């Protein structure tokens, strides 16, 4: 009950768990430390993919047992952001994602700091505190960035 | 017999050689085994990239239709405006 | 005794063969491994390509989402001026 | 000089080439005998992605050699086909594809027999002896199926 996972880069991370948790429970924990969205991560062992739900006991996983992680390209849910220039960029997000969570990811692509950013969704201004759910932003939706 | 002793040790030595070979081999096999582990996961990755592609192709398709309809919906409202005042 | 010396020569030639087998084995298994490994470059390249194509599809989709938006607000515009007259 | 190209999951084609022949040259030859469009095939020797501009010498590809083939997932140009009321499909095409070849590509996707297919492209019905380039059809273009 102290296992690691490894990306195909070599980058290893130790994950404090017990031989009871489910596959998604592990995935849940990964996002805790690393911040990697659960649905964007697949997990492998003994040469085979693991399915959410079935507990890690079943798949013969032991202590210091080396697990294999793979990051997908998609993420299940996506939204769009239009820049002051007219550019459209696709963000990978989840319902429970604050405006700071969104502002974060926008900084990665476009670059621009999270303080030049003021997001206008259907007329009204967005605010760092409230998540995507509060404003009720379904996938495929398109945000707008304008001058602060 | 001068020669008997000779053969026995000539064999004993050839024997040690082989044992050192297997030790060397067993040592590479150990290296080979943690590396091999990386193959199934390079496949499991090729796969979820393909599915990621498809789920992306799709959304594109759904996007192709939604713009097709909009184009017509717009053309309509235009015929109807021109026949108006 | 010369008697024992012979019983050791034989004793040792049977070790040589038994060991030589444990070599042939490890030799074959090592080859098989080398065959499976010489493919990882390809797995790499493939994972790579797929991701590429994915990216392509994500931009294609990006353009459409940008078109859909345009026609969307152009329908809105028309409607606003049809509601008059 | 001859080399064997093989994709990851089975199927080894053998082909005859010269050392001065470029990669784009060998790809043309792999299409010539397998159909796969050059923009859809990537070659690999010694774990490197070959380049269309350099030759087999530039990479030390001698006789009895093996190049690995990887198929793309798209191709640079694709059109769409709407069954006039039904779902829309994506086709992987090349500007010099004939219309019959477009029917075959449709049949692979929706079973529709090329005989039972009538295609219109922004008015105008597409004949079979002609190509997409002949009707100035380009990427993103959408064809109508009747």
């Amino acid at each position: 009950m102290q296992i690691f996972v490894k990306t195909l880069t070599g980058k290893t991370i130790t994950l404090e768990v017990e031989p009871s948790d489910t596959i998604e429970n592990v995935k849940a924990k990964i996002q805790d430390k690393e911040g990697i969205p659960p649905d964007q991560q697949r997990l492998i062992f003994a040469g085979k993919q693991l399915e959410d739900g079935r507990t890690l006991s079943d798949y013969n996983i032991q202590k210091e047992s080396t697990l294999h992680l793979v990051l997908r390209l998609r993420g299940g849910m996506q939204i769009f952001v239009k820049t002051l220039t007219g550019k459209t960029i696709t963000l990978e997000v989840e319902p429970s994602d604050t405006i700071e969570n969104v502002k974060a990811k926008i900084q990665d692509k476009e670059g621009i700091p999270p303080d030049q950013q003021r997001l206008i969704f259907a007329g009204k201004q967005l605010e760092d505190g409230r998540t995507l759910s509060d404003y009720n932003i379904q996938k495929e939706s398109t945000l707008h960035l304008v001058l602060r | 017999l001068e020669d008997l002793r000779q053969q026995l040790q000539q064999a004993e030595e050839a024997l040690v050689a082989k044992q050192e070979l297997i030790d060397k081999l067993k040592e590479e096999a150990e290296q080979h085994k943690i590396v091999m582990e990386t193959v199934p996961v390079l496949k499991a990755q090729a796969d979820i990239y393909k599915a990621d592609f498809q789920a992306e192709r799709h959304a594109r398709e759904k996007l192709v239709e939604k713009k097709e309809y909009l184009q017509e919906q717009l053309e309509q409202l235009q015929r109807e405006f021109n026949k108006l005042k």
